[PDB]
């Protein structure tokens, strides 16, 4: 098991507060999969804005956390970002939000590589909380410029 | 009737914002028409919706020119 | 007819920093809505997503479009009565085609497709200076 | 167990962002103890200020989280907060920081009632991550109106 | 045709960062003469949660700050950029009038025109417009010194 | 004494975080003058953006702070703010910034009523730090 | 005297917004004591979360401020923080909160060194407002490389 | 050539990712088939668009098995 | 006299040359004053001619001649 | 060995030297006592002697002598 | 003329015409910082549509010197 | 008496059961010592028994018996 703490993540991803959404990496295999953890706390800034009073983690941020997880997986499988290279969310497909995620929840994500063609990469993402599937999506991310 | 070639060139011009006059049979999407990596995916999906079909990934990788799309739609 | 930010505040429950509709330019109940998101560098996420190269995150384009469909729904089928939530249920065919940068005025057009048992399918297109920057098919639900 | 989710906590505590530090209540027995959970994420605002680059949860915020947990226990044991009423830190004794808490950690706090007199109440707190103790303190909290 | 500046060039010219960077784009400019800039007014800006909550109106003093930063860009492009140990100060304001309220959704177009400069101190006239209608006008003095 | 703590100020002004800039009122004579205090700390949000590394209180915020003090004085002299009522900044004349204000400073603002016509009211403001004038301006505020 | 403005404080302490809680140093004597000032403003972020409507400076933040003041005194007495060196809160022993600290207050903190052993330092802290003691504690802070 | 309930079974198999052998007239969407609360609504809409028929919300609540879908489609009611 | 001073005040308030300010040109329509220029100019008249103008009386002063008539009336 | 322990407790709780803790010293006036030192001191007496002190009874312990007398 | 010059000095340095005498220095007497002198060089120049070099402007520190240069 | 209080302090300061604190338990070896628990423990002893321990004297306390022996002086 190849875990990554928050210092290694900070060295791999450029995102910073308030848009860094991967707290830990439980395991990963180059070119195959990565499992990461997002701790959901009520002390996060978006919780004062999305439906104030009934705190529920927004689904689009679940998708962003999965996209950052694939970003880690890609930087570990291919090189990290060379000067000028950016890592883009290019598309989303077949995404379903199945169960609401609330503060106190620990969301475990598994992203797995499907197909690649010149920097364009399709992934499958699944997010779970306490053994129940909470979200599933197909994503495509590109490296460019 | 509208020829398969009429339909395909119509879609490619709309998807890649190119004049319908410039979309030739041997035009490569990437070089000749300047399409990026995601224009190819949208372009295959547009073909799929147009002819009511599903194009598997192995065949989709082969559609890189206008002629390839027409050929795929009408039998080898 | 237009809606300024006060009317938006009365319709949507979202507040800073997650309210992402600045104005409503036109709309028709049960058919379509055109809204505006002004992208400024003075937004909080810009200090976090790629510091130094400010680019509007694509998932935030999706969230802005879902809030626009929320306004359309509240005007078409009725406002949120107390105890109702308006949920993001699904996303299909989303494409991010052009990056959106500070200074850009993003015009969103959401179009109502179908409704069945509180689930509603919309098609959204976001444009900057008349060029399509994003397009998606979304499904939002009302419940509880 | 008697669990409390975030909505019930919000209705018991007056604290809001960025100083609400109890995410969930796992169990409690009235007048004896309470067990709560603080999820530590990197997306919390203080992580951009306290040692930028080396995210470690500040110990004084562990203390505040325990104090808020004692607040829930007290509100469930003696009575909820009346409008003009405050719940405040009167004193701290024997506070020991044993292990750094980092993003990704799920900090479980257990607060135990000891003694009460004149509205002043003594609690003992323990904060654990993965069964290992990261913090422990003795607190004295008071409630008074205005 | 036209001489624009994107947000990357603005970041290299101005030192201000979130939440006090208030120029989103430069539409045109002629060195040492005038500069036309754009501030997008969005509800997702931090001051809107504090100044009159419920009736969001862009503060007038922030229009003045926005004009000062547009003038800073013009000055750094016409004379040298800010060297280490140089500050860019607001020195004074004369005849500032706020004529129309600015609200979210508005795109405020600012035009600053240099009048006179001597010894690093520069007087300019600024005008801010929304939909071709003037919302603010001021005469300001900014100085660069060490 | 006519002092005002932060609770009375919250009752008088609608401004909230992060744009309320009056921490205390030391004295005032209704319809004549008001003396207030702004405490300058490094733990304020604008300091992370205006010249990061060189913390200096922005002058436009000195002007806003004096304008808020004039709001307090006006609400105490003419009457509190009714619901359908706004307090607008209309103009600035002869504003001079004489000395920079840094964290650690306790800025004393004194605003004095000059003239009124219609809804407009002209005030003269001076801000001091350690007895030295750091700023002075003439302001005009309008009601509803 | 031995006063320190905010620029030198920034060079000494690694803390940043929103967790830097020393605004100025009025005086100090190396290896013995240090006098610092924290200006309490309503424009600080935590006041929107901790008892919204009744602004009162949180006591655990008084403790963090005293800890940062000892950090300044230690870095001036034994040497600045070297690369890879951290300054840890090790313990608290008898913190008492005697008076609430409110916006408009200028909190004067005095830290006095008691003992130092293997980079760990015991100090006594006193916080005063208008000459009245508002808080007092005995704390221990450590310097360590990992 | 022509087909009748075959189309309903085809759509249910496509929507819930199951091989057509698993689709039985007496299969419930939730219990027998791996369907959540949201796939059911997507499925009613998919049926509605395929047979261009209207299924009211009160009517849609009753379609919980393959047989119920086939029966409602027969005769648009 | 009284017309030089009134015309100087109006010309300075609305940035116009003394030549363009005739006696019966209205501030709003002819000279371009805005809801705030009218008030500032009334205060300016009060400051120059040590007289006080009630709110309704200020409402009637829309031309140079109207101001001169008010000033000569309330000596 | 009662008053030795009682005075020991008072010296420990109220940071005063054992010579300054006389039989007739009041906590508030003579010694320096916080409104919270009285409460901590009552709790400390109970913890040392494992006894129960009612609130009305505890309010009467304002001097060293009163504490020793309640103990006996 | 000097009436206009004294008007300019009074407006620039917020002092009554009664207190601005011919031999009053700008820096100490009328309490002017580094920016009142430059603002006044600019105001004088704009009033008398004249160009004053900085080295020439540096010497003008009293009302007397100002009109004399004028 | 004195050993009751010393063992109580050592047990509270270091997270060990009072059963494991024998007279000759070494702080570093037998009991769980972080890089600075010994310093924390000496300071704890000092605050409880209101004594002052010089640095050379403090350096000598490495076992429970050494602590009990010092408290007699
Ligand atoms: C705020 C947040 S959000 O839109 O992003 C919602 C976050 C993700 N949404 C969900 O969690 C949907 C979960 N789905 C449900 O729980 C529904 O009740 C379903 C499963 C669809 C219905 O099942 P059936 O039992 O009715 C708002 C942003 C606009
Ligand atoms: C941070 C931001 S983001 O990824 O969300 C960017 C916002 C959306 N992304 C885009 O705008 C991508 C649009 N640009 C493109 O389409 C690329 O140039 C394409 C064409 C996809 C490249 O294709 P091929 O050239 O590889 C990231 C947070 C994860
Ligand atoms: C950030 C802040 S700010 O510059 O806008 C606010 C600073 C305002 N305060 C000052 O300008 C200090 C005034 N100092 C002076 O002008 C002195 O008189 C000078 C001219 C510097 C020295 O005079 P002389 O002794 O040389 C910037 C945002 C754009
Ligand atoms: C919060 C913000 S602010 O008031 O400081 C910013 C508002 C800027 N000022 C204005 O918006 C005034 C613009 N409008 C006007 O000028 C009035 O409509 C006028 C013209 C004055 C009315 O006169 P006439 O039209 O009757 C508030 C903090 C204090
Ligand atoms: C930021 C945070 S903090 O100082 O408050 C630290 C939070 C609480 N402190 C701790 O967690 C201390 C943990 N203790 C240890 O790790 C070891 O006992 C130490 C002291 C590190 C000794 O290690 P050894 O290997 O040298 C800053 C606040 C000022
Ligand atoms: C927010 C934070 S906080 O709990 O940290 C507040 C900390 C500030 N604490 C105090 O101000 C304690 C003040 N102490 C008292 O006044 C007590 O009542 C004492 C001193 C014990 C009086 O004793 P006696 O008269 O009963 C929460 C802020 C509400």
């Amino acid at each position: 098991t190849h875990t990554l703490q928050i210092e290694e993540i900070l060295e791999l991803l450029p995102h910073r507060f308030p848009f860094l959404l991967v707290d830990r990496v439980l395991d990963f295999e180059e070119g195959r999969f990565l499992r990461a953890v997002k701790n959901v706390s009520v002390n996060e800034p978006f919780f004062q804005g999305h439906f104030p009073g009934k705190p529920i983690f927004p689904g689009v941020l679940i998708l962003e956390a999965m996209a950052q997880a694939t970003g880690i997986l890609a930087f570990k499988s291919v090189g990290k970002l060379e000067p000028g290279e950016l890592y883009y969310f290019a598309g989303i497909d077949e995404a379903r939000f199945k169960r609401p995620v609330v503060p106190g929840d620990q969301m475990i994500m598994e992203v797995t590589f499907e197909k690649t063609r010149r920097g364009l990469t399709r992934f499958k993402g699944v997010a779970l909380v306490d053994g129940k599937v909470v979200c599933e999506a197909t994503m495509m991310c590109a490296r460019s410029r | 009737a509208s020829t398969i070639e009429e339909r395909v060139k119509k879609i490619i011009g709309e998807q890649l914002g190119v004049k319908q006059e410039e979309v030739t049979n041997n035009a490569s999407f990437v070089e000749d028409l300047g399409a990026d990596s995601l224009d190819t995916v949208e372009l295959v999906m547009a073909l799929e919706e147009e002819f009511d079909t599903e194009i598997p990934d192995e065949e989709a990788e082969k559609i890189t020119t206008v002629q390839a799309a027409i050929d795929y739609i009408n039998g080898h």
